[PDB]
């Protein structure tokens, strides 16, 4: 999806 | 109270312009705080260097979506550091993602804001609550736009969108 993560990229 | 900050910005070597950012240190001083130290590079880290944006890269970048830049421990998404130690708790969520040219804080779930941030290219409503808003681009929204155009879908950069300059304004 649209996230904006450190180190575990998601949907 | 609020401060101010700025990024140049080099695209494979080649500078593309100057964004200046206000802090809303009024809001969330602590976390603003912690921006206006890396700009500036005048903390030691864990390591022996100084905690700094200089030289860092925008590792992933989404068309109308956000920049992410900020890792400077292995400029991958994956690192990162603050002057407050390896993470800090999140301020607060009084600032939403209602417009272009946000600045937020990047984590992976509550309580664990380092230096990684995001830079808005559109409202991200879905991210309020779970990111803290910190800060505004005052100046240079076109050089982000420049930026915008070097990502990719999945996010991938292929040119080095680098900070080759930093500092408080």
């Amino acid at each position: 999806x649209l996230l904006v993560t450190a180190g575990l990229v998601l949907a | 109270k609020r401060s101010k900050v700025f990024f140049d910005i080099s695209i494979d070597n080649s500078n593309a312009g100057r964004i200046i950012f206000e802090l809303f240190s009024d809001i969330t001083p602590r976390t603003c705080e912690n921006f206006r130290a890396l700009c500036t590079g005048e903390k030691i880290g864990s390591r022996g260097k100084n905690l700094h944006y200089k030289n860092s890269i925008f590792h992933r970048i989404i068309p109308q979506f956000m920049c992410q830049g900020g890792d400077i421990t292995n400029g991958n998404g994956s690192g990162g550091e603050s002057i407050y130690g390896r993470s800090f708790t999140d301020e607060n969520f009084n600032m939403k993602h209602d417009q272009p040219g946000l600045l937020s804080m990047a984590n992976a779930g509550p309580n664990t804001n380092s230096s990684q941030f995001l830079i808005t290219l559109v409202p991200c409503p879905w991210l309020d609550g779970k990111h803290v808003v910190f800060g505004k681009v005052i100046e240079g929204m076109n050089v982000v736009r420049e930026m915008e155009k070097e990502g990719a879908k999945s996010g991938y950069v292929k040119r080095s969108v680098v900070i080759t300059d930093c500092g408080e304004w």
